[PDB]
């Protein structure tokens, strides 16, 4: 006979991919063609993630997106997992590159502000994509964009970083080859950089034939730059690369950049009712940072202050110079000092406290992780929960159970 | 003529109104009253919730009506005495104040309409109207008279718009021209508060000899008295008081009777005030429409 | 060029940069609402951040994020 998932008949194989190998599946009656990616229950059960899986599965199943490639369903079964998606020919993006060479601006262009809206479509979704490869990039038969594994992928939380490093050496954001904390959003906008710059020169800009010296050259910001190309697409690719993650150009950086702005269609970033816009996202809604500018009236309750003004040092959280396991120590006998009860996670210097309320029967949580600012001193963070009438408050019991804590451990 | 702005609030919530992303700061019931108004000035807001330790909840509100009150209240000569104000606590403070009346905290869910915002103002007659979500039991933004006069013109549609607004402000009998709690320019700013005290009045027109406006006193303007930590001294003038913005502002914001209801709603968005005084060719005054008085126009009309 | 690389384990974990950018700290423009703050980046928000102590009452607050909204909760507390 032959393999068969619901009215898809397998077929010629598509590659290997992260986890399981794709292979082409058409339809019994019409005939259609997508792609399926096969991962077989025995290869992953090897390995041990149980909610890697679980969420990677939840992200891509909401996503609608041109250039991403959407996933259609989810057929399971005890023998191996199957996700069929949209199966688009002309291969991926380095099959491009290499076989057309070094593609020009009025191309590349084109090609990259596709890519960058389907992963602003990610982190706007609250999803990165780590591995972000023009060898991860299909095109359709009309020669669009397509991103294409999530294998890799993670899902951003709220007030979480992420650890993990993986992937390929030469798309990997200067960070996460050092094996850093990072949000997720910069490691995509470096990793797309790279793309930007291999969508022009078709030679990678970090490039050598052994490591670490090539993360030796992604640590050092300087990388060849030709003659290609105009200096804009070089102030963007320098902003986009630049070593320091905080000094590094966002998705919205990208948006007002001038290179990027040129023959950009409306439809890609979901966007006189131009200024009656400004309105309903201007001040009202958010602050503007400082715009050697026009005097513009400030805000009546604003002014009295400032018209008598022209200090206010606030700092980060609890921090000592102590040792790192002399300091925990000295601190959980406080922890434990009071009624609160500490259960660490896997991290000696990881602790997660929870307490209830001494007035009602409800109970709030933290999280008090220990990093190390420099070679001299340590730092504790402070972090809420989550968890899912009153007449107590969930911010303000975070606060209190804090500044407990806090009492003791400075006086 | 309620058939749309009416509606348009009960089909709308509170949430819309809270900005995307917003500052609050609370003061605990236990902290000196001192500190509390200082740090009201330092952070910008003029309102804060006040939290109780012991009850675990919120009792309050503070504003500058509040340092309004205790400075009229407690005062003896502005180069006699700093004495009360300092060693006085918020809880304490809260304790001769509830003397004579008993008002608890008032809120409302983030999830009800609009028009219990409005309700709510308007019937307890109050500008701070803290939103807190009744799950989390969060405080998150505290609505505003200027909050949702913006939100109201900005957002409704033009389409039901022809009929009623255009009616000109003298005809309608919109805000109070019967009695004008005003102070003159010579006036001390301690008799100012006094007037604030004794009226429920945000603010306080400043007139001349002729009784034309040359100022405007409002409630938050005394809260500068603190930001200048010049509260100790308050036998000076109105004027005095205001010459610290006397370089900054424009003039007085205000409107003739004659005009159109729209024309004066839109200036006083933009403005971003919370009054207009009515006047004539003197310029000497008429009456007084406040944010509170469109709020009252709109509920029932 | 294949293939996958390394990750680096030695503890305690470096302080991320992010942390270290305060919205409070920042300067909003003149003309907005004082009680007013730009969108807050999601990495810092559940985060508790503590004013230094020059007062008896000690400052403390974290910004806590609704279902669409962002909000940062200050409180005076005395110590
Ligand atoms: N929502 C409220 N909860 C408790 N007290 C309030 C509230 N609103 C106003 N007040 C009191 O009224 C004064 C503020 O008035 P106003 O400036 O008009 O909002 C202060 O003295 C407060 O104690
Ligand atoms: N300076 C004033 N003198 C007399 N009444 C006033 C004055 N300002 C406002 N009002 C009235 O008080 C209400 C507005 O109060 P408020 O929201 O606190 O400014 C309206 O009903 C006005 O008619
Ligand atoms: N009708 C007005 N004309 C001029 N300035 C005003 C007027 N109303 C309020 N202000 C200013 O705005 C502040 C008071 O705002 P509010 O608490 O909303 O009435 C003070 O600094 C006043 O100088």
């Amino acid at each position: 006979g032959s393999v068969k998932i619901g009215h898809y008949i397998l077929g010629d194989t598509l590659g290997v991919g992260t986890f399981g190998k794709v292979k082409v599946g058409k339809h019994e009656l019409t005939g259609h063609k997508v792609a399926v990616k096969i991962l077989n229950r025995q290869k992953i059960r090897s390995l041990d993630v149980v909610g890697k899986i679980r969420r990677e599965i939840q992200n891509l199943k909401l996503f609608r997106h041109p250039h991403i490639i959407k996933l259609y369903q989810v057929i399971s079964t005890p023998s191996d997992i199957f996700m069929v998606m949209e199966y688009v020919s002309g291969g991926e993006l380095f099959d491009y590159i290499c076989k057309n060479g070094r593609l020009d601006e009025k191309e590349s262009r084109r090609l990259f502000q596709q890519i960058l809206s389907g992963v602003d479509y990610c982190h706007r979704h609250m999803v990165v994509h780590r591995d972000l490869k023009p060898e991860n990039v299909l095109l359709d038969a009309h020669m669009n964009a397509k991103i294409a594994d999530f294998g890799l992928s993670n899902m951003m939380s709220d007030g979480e970083f992420l650890r993990t490093s993986c992937g390929s050496p030469n798309y990997a954001a200067p960070e996460v080859i050092s094996g850093r904390l990072y949000a997720g959003p910069e490691v995509d906008i470096w990793s797309s950089g790279v793309i930007l710059y291999a969508l022009l020169c078709g030679t990678l800009p970090f490039d050598d034939d052994h490591v670490p010296t090539l993360f030796k050259k992604i640590c050092d910001g300087i990388f060849y730059t030709p003659q290609y190309l105009n200096p804009s697409v070089i102030s963007l690719l320098k902003h986009m690369l630049q070593v320091d993650p905080m000094k590094r150009a966002s998705i919205k950086d990208i948006r007002e950049h001038e290179w990027f702005k040129q023959d950009l269609p409306k439809y890609l970033f979901p966007e006189i009712d131009n200024r009656r816009i400004m309105n309903e996202a201007k001040d009202f809604y958010l602050a503007t940072s400082p715009p050697d500018h026009h005097l513009t009236r400030p805000h009546p309750e604003r002014v009295p202050f400032l018209v008598a003004e022209t200090r206010k040092a606030k700092w980060h959280l609890g921090i000592r110079s102590q040792s790192r396991p002399n300091d925990i120590m000295a601190e959980v006998c406080r922890a434990i000092k009071q009624l609160d009860y500490e259960w660490k996670v896997v991290n000696p210097y990881y602790l997660r406290v929870r307490r209830k309320n001494p007035v009602t029967s409800t109970y709030s949580k933290m999280s008090l992780q220990l990093y190390q600012v420099d070679s001299r001193t340590y730092l504790l963070d402070f972090r809420s929960i989550d968890d899912g009438p009153r007449p107590g408050s969930h911010t303000i019991e975070f606060f209190e159970m804090c500044a407990n804590l806090i009492k003791i451990l400075a006086q | 003529n309620n058939s749309v702005y009416t509606s348009f609030m009960k089909s709308h919530r509170c949430y819309d109104l809270i900005p995307t992303s917003s500052k609050l700061v609370v003061f605990d019931t236990s902290l000196q009253v001192k500190k509390a108004f200082f740090a009201l000035v330092t952070n910008g807001v003029r309102a804060a919730p006040l939290w109780d330790s012991k009850k675990q909840s919120f009792v309050g509100m503070l504003t500058i009506t509040d340092f309004i009150n205790i400075l009229h209240r407690y005062y003896k000569s502005a180069l006699v005495q700093i004495y009360e104000l300092e060693e006085h606590k918020i809880e304490t403070w809260r304790e001769v104040y509830l003397q004579d009346s008993f008002k608890p905290l008032v809120c409302i869910s983030p999830n009800a309409s609009l028009f219990d915002a409005v309700s709510s103002l308007i019937r307890n007659k109050i500008h701070r109207l803290p939103v807190i979500d009744p799950e989390s039991g969060n405080t998150l933004y505290i609505l505003t008279h200027k909050r949702i006069l913006k939100f109201l013109k900005l957002f409704i549609t033009e389409f039901p718009k022809p009929e009623f607004m255009s009616k000109s402000l003298e005809e309608l009998q919109i805000g109070t021209y019967a009695n004008i709690a005003m102070v003159r320019t010579t006036t001390p700013v301690y008799v100012a508060l006094g007037i604030f005290v004794q009226h429920r009045v945000s603010a306080l027109p400043v007139v001349d000899e002729k009784g034309r406006v040359v100022d405007i006193y409002s409630k938050f303007d005394v809260i500068n008295l603190a930001a200048e930590k010049t509260y100790n001294n308050l036998d000076v003038s109105v004027t005095k008081a205001l010459q610290h913005r006397s370089h900054y502002f424009e003039g007085v914001l205000k409107c003739y009777l004659h005009e159109t209801l729209e024309t004066i709603i839109n200036r006083l968005v933009e403005a971003e005030v919370h009054r207009l005084v009515v006047v004539d060719e003197n310029d000497v005054v008429k009456g007084i429409v406040s944010l509170s008085d469109i709020l009252q126009a709109l509920v029932l009309t | 060029y294949a293939f996958r690389s390394e990750e680096r384990f030695k503890s305690p974990p470096i302080l991320p940069p992010h942390l270290l950018q305060v919205i409070l700290n920042k300067d909003t423009n003149i003309s907005c609402d004082p009680a007013l703050l730009p969108e807050p980046n999601h990495v810092m928000l559940n985060h508790l951040y503590a004013l230094s102590i020059k007062d008896s009452v000690m400052v403390l607050s974290a910004t806590h994020r609704y279902k669409k909204k962002y909000v940062t909760t200050l409180l005076y507390k005395p110590i």
